[PDB]
């Protein structure tokens, strides 16, 4: 750049303006952190969830391929036509989009199979809902990784701004 | 010499006269004429005119000049934050003063001097161009609180007939000025 | 200018405030114009004249195509005035320098014409010496009942605070009063940004003995608010508002109504009851708890207004 | 619609209509998630993690080109019979987002 | 330097100058002319209706703004992502590109008006005819549309 | 001029002195008085006094002085994450240490110009509150190390013992800093 | 003086001379000699030796010149996208790039000037060195076409002898390129 | 500033210079030399055998090579994160640290020039025997131990 009075004052303007805007970057990061901290916990909630969900559903299981038939609950298995088709809603996460994933549902016991023994009835609606459970916590986890990579971002950027211009 | 404003005799000038037209050598490059820059220019004269303005072009001329004025101060407040996170980053409103901005710098501000009509403008002329955008203005962001999105409002059509009312002969332009101030009243109010 | 003319007329004591409840020291304005046009002369003219503040004021005015030598003696002249008024018939005086940027070219000139090797930057290797034995005249006596104000003006020329005549003047006064071209913009008036302004003689001057004695915290807490919400207001642009928590939104619009009632005032004339009224109206807008530069006894007597003021003085 | 866990919990997959898949080593669930992503395997693919602890590292090919998959580890059948520190995971993540521990 | 004495006083003087730019010239175009900061103050005397093609100076001006258009997103694109551009950003870079490579890099060749012209037409094609805000729908409607591998294949 | 240390003067005057004691308008805003920034000042004069110090204060006092300054470095060394994530965020180790810089500053460094008896003291008195400091913070970590929590150590009687001793009378300081220092050990070992 | 290239001796010198060749201290400071700043040199006398190239190198060695030099510029181009994002988010054609530009910088460019046989280089030897990078370039564009892993060609052992190629003395020099090109081709060929 | 007349014009007199760095010096490292920066011109005439041990030239030009390397290692890691390190980028990114710890910060030590050495290739060997390169195949073994450091 030509060296002059105007160039100087040019300069330091530019000076001023990159101080402001480090400022304002981190007050930004400052901001994603704490919705970061709220999102761990509600991720915590959810996966605490889907475990108590898991538990259910394994004990549930276990009684039908004992007192029922293994022949007999793989049948039951088969018999229902397989679950298909899960919408993926789009979120916006502080300008990134995000996918906010809701299975669809054939309404469970109207696909009843010809496995009709309870015990194999119950470990299927116990699944169903450990799936239910199971898809809040792709939601959150989700929302999470895509806060962190934000949050990543946002300190890459502060970090050459401060330490190369 | 090289453009220096610092020089002994543009300092001297600085303090003697009342109006003061900078130009800028970017935006001659760009070929945006007349090239004068905003930020760096002043007048002494406006407050003591206002009365002859309001006698003689209409009574509230001020106050859209005024807020033209403020717009431009917002836009050159919001381009700190766009020249350094990007134009995607900000939000809706912002977006739109960003945009009225760009719009009233390409058909208010720019004016071709070798055009057979462009060339001259009476007050009245600038006061409805003015007008219209300042009237846009408003109708877009109370659709911007409606929920509509930005960039629908940036392909409305009537943004063709607001950059091309700066080529309307003066005895034309009374009538364009009506019929485009009710297309941009039906273009949202109709609309919505 | 306006802001000059507007301090040289509104411009009082209160001797009510102090306890001694009697005008008996009189107030005199001196108003000395450097380098000025015929604009400004007839400006400064009708406006003295028009509301009557001429009786009480001594004009000394230089037009720009006057000599030289006259722009170096005026200031002098003015400060003879003032000291011998003060300090002989025990006024009280103000005393406004339209332009000290004109008056530090025609030194420069003065001093070119006489064949002396210039400073740092061109400038008068006595530069400073000459505006110290300028502004050091002002000042309160010992056993004198006068006293002498100053209250220079000068233009920073390309607005960097870094050029010799601004860095002279704030190295040898006490603080600033700092004119924003964005708050101009935005048709606010008068134009005063209280972020870099700075008086440093503040804390003598109030208290409870005169004034009144929340004076120092409500202007801190001013200070701390309006500082916070000016940063909030630039996140906002970004984040969006719906993504901050309740006392951000209450800085943002405190700071919002802070610059649209409290800088812009217009011509009105405020008692500073009445600014600390305006001022305490606007602090409420904040919660309770967060005024936490103030004593709980100030809160208790004066929270809880609302904004009634600016509408009462059209 | 597609979990790949050890048999019996994939039957249980099929009970509930889920597209379950047998595994018991990395090669053969690495191989049917990248059969489940080429034939285009809609959104969720959970994957038991005992089986793979990073179903991403069989992802870090495709990643690029697609965001509709969602992928997670999750306990398997005799694994959620018995506790599961989901905290130290979670502690992880944290450390790997922040780059500090975060919790005492 | 432009802010040298020597060309300063030569450019106060002249009519105008023609600017050469190093950063073209390391890349391989020649002749290396960098526009934006070139001039002719006696341009617009000799183009016309009579004179060249009537479309000539409405040409030259879409063309500057574009140019400066694209020279302006090069900018944004050094400070954020590639990716995180819109398509009509895209349009402009992608001309700005095509621009200095077919326009301005011609070798010591000879070239017409005609054919500079309709050069400069095939790559005001690029972008929509929408945002062609300084020429007249008339020259738009005779001239656009024309194809940039047409011209030589 | 403007606070540039860069300025020629500054630059002359640096080179030349022994000691710099940077007063720092920072701290006296948050009401931390004499306000003198320790990070930025500096003394070349401690090798050369070391062994006044051993003869006329104690044998030890130079590893004391060098503890408290490692401390202090330490503390200021943990200042991005406890602005970042909070205090709470943090480990048993670094609070401990949050909380020991937090004490010497509010119970050393600082002073009362205008007390009675804190506006002055003497050499052995600042020995026996760095004592007391340190012995305080090794018991405290032995004690963390034992299982007990940082929530229940700030909770602990003898920090306002520790606090009030800079207002304590010169010719009073060795019977309150011995009883100090047996308070120190048995708040922690009489408990376990 | 201080490395300023806008010093008068450098202006005038420049205005007359027909070749540039401008040093770095940025290349020296890390031990990379000659340290040539290739970017900022320049040369008016290359196109008039093309004839005698020609004659007396190669018939095809101004062409191979002229993609060493592309090489060099797009790995220019893509060193500020590399430390901008990290080399991790670059696809496999532009990391191929960075690799070729360093292998020509630290095998080509790079001359030991006290080494015994280093210090001299014949233009045949050069040449060589040339023709093996391109045909290496070209096979591993081609492997990566065909899907292969740039982690796994950057693994091949054929990158040693061509780092090893400036030590070869003239005389051993000609069955060397011709065995090294062998083994480059044989290397692709046998990854298929 | 070394672009002020002072150190600039000294250097064009001087054969290398000896820069001393602030990063070592608030590190505690003492004496605080920083040797990337660092040159000397007459050096590869005044070592070698018969001046000092014959391996002098080749554990230098290592030494440096690989403090180089750890220098790169960790202004990569400032950026992008350490999950990313492959083994050896690890292996010189503790290699600099402890070269920094032990070679350089040697307090008030009168170093002979063999313990040097000695130090030198005990932290040399901290690196694989084949990722050596400028070291010829004879002087390892020979010197290259396998040991850490006494001290």
């Amino acid at each position: 750049v030509s060296p002059t009075r105007m160039n100087l004052l040019q300069r330091r303007g530019q000076l001023r303006l990159a101080q402001k805007g480090v400022d304002l970057l981190k007050k930004k990061r400052d901001a994603l952190v704490a919705e970061f901290f709220g999102l761990v916990r509600e991720a915590m909630e959810a996966r605490k969830a889907l475990d108590q969900a898991a538990k259910e559903a394994y004990a549930a299981l276990l009684l039908a391929q004992a007192f029922d038939g293994p022949e007999v609950v793989a049948g039951a298995a088969l018999g229902v036509p397989p679950l298909e088709g899960v919408e993926a809603e789009v979120e916006n996460v502080w300008g990134s989009k995000v996918p906010r994933l809701k299975a669809t549902f054939p309404d469970g016991a109207l696909l009843s199979p010809v496995g009709t023994p309870a015990y194999t009835l119950e470990a299927s609606r116990a699944f169903r809902r450990y799936a239910e459970a199971l898809i809040r916590v792709a939601n959150t986890e989700t929302r999470l990784k895509k806060i962190g990579e934000e949050i990543k971002k946002t300190t890459r950027r502060v970090n050459a701004l401060e330490q190369v211009v | 010499p090289g453009g220096d404003m610092s020089e002994p005799v543009t300092q001297s000038t600085l303090r003697i006269v009342g109006a003061f037209w900078r130009l800028d050598a970017s935006l001659a490059f760009r070929r945006h004429f007349p090239a004068i820059n905003w930020n760096g220019s002043y007048s002494l004269f406006t407050s003591a005119l206002d009365p002859w303005y309001r006698e003689n072009v209409a009574e509230d001329y001020p106050e859209l000049r005024d807020a033209i004025s403020e717009l431009l101060q917002r836009e050159a407040g919001l381009q700190e934050i766009v020249q350094l996170v990007g134009p995607d980053a900000l939000q809706d409103a912002e977006r739109l003063v960003i945009e009225v901005g760009r719009i009233i710098r390409e058909d208010f501000l720019q004016q071709n001097a070798y055009h057979e009509v462009d060339a001259y403008c009476s007050m009245k002329k600038a006061y409805g161009i003015m007008k219209m955008i300042l009237a846009f203005y408003k109708e877009a962001e109370a659709a911007i609180k409606r929920g509509v999105s930005i960039d629908e409002i940036l392909q409305l059509p009537v943004l063709e007939r607001i950059g091309r009312a700066r080529y309307v002969s003066e005895e034309e332009f009374p009538a364009y000025f009506e019929e485009a101030m009710k297309e941009i009243q039906g273009a949202f109010k109709a609309l919505a | 200018n306006e802001i000059a003319a507007q301090i040289a007329r509104q411009a009082t004591v209160r001797p009510d405030l102090s306890g001694e409840g009697e005008k008996e020291e009189p107030f005199a304005v001196v108003f000395a114009a450097m380098g000025i046009t015929q604009r400004e002369l007839s400006y400064f003219i009708q406006e003295f004249e028009r509301t009557g503040a001429l009786s009480r004021s001594v004009l000394f005015l230089n037009k720009a195509d006057d000599p030289t030598i006259e722009r170096i003696l005026t200031p002098r002249m003015a400060l003879t005035v003032a000291e011998y008024l003060a300090f002989e018939h025990d006024y009280h005086v103000l005393v406004i320098l339209t332009d000290m940027t004109n008056y530090c070219e025609a030194l420069r000139e003065i001093g070119a014409a006489r064949e002396e090797i210039p400073g740092r930057r061109g400038y008068p290797g006595y530069m400073y010496t000459d505006l110290a034995t300028i502004y050091e005249r002002a000042g309160v006596v010992e056993g004198k009942k006068g006293s002498v104000t100053q209250i220079p003006i000068l233009s920073m020329p390309d607005d960097d605070r870094t050029h010799p005549i601004p860095d002279l003047t704030g190295y040898i006064t006490e603080g600033q009063i700092q004119l924003s071209r964005e708050l101009h913009r935005k048709g606010i008036y008068p134009p005063i940004d209280p972020l870099p302004s700075l008086s440093r003689l503040m804390n003598n001057g109030v208290g409870k003995g005169k004034t009144r004695e929340d004076h120092k915290q409500v202007s801190d807490q001013l200070y701390s608010a309006y500082a916070n919400g000016v940063d909030i207001r630039k996140l906002v642009a970004i984040i969006g508002e719906d993504a901050l928590t309740e006392n951000d939104r209450r800085y943002l619009q405190f700071a919002d109504a802070f610059e649209r009632f409290f800088i812009n005032q217009g011509q009105q004339n405020r008692s500073i009851e009445e600014s600390l009224q305006i001022a305490w109206a606007l602090l409420s807008m904040l919660p309770q708890g967060e005024l936490k530069r103030i004593s709980k006894d100030h809160i208790g007597k004066y929270y809880g207004q609302k904004l009634e003021e600016i509408w009462g003085a059209p | 619609m597609a979990v790949i866990a050890d048999p019996e919990t994939a039957q249980g997959f099929r009970l509930a209509g889920l597209e379950g898949y047998g595994a018991s080593s990395a090669e053969e669930a690495q191989s049917l998630l990248e059969t489940l992503v080429e034939r285009g395997g809609y959104a969720l693919v959970a994957v038991d993690e005992a089986l793979l602890p990073d179903p991403e590292r069989a992802v870090e090919r495709l990643m690029r080109g697609r965001d509709l998959p969602v992928l997670l580890p999750i306990a398997g059948l005799k694994e959620a019979f018995q506790g599961h520190d989901v905290e130290g995971y979670m502690r992880e993540l944290v450390r790997k987002t922040i780059g500090f521990d975060i919790k005492l």
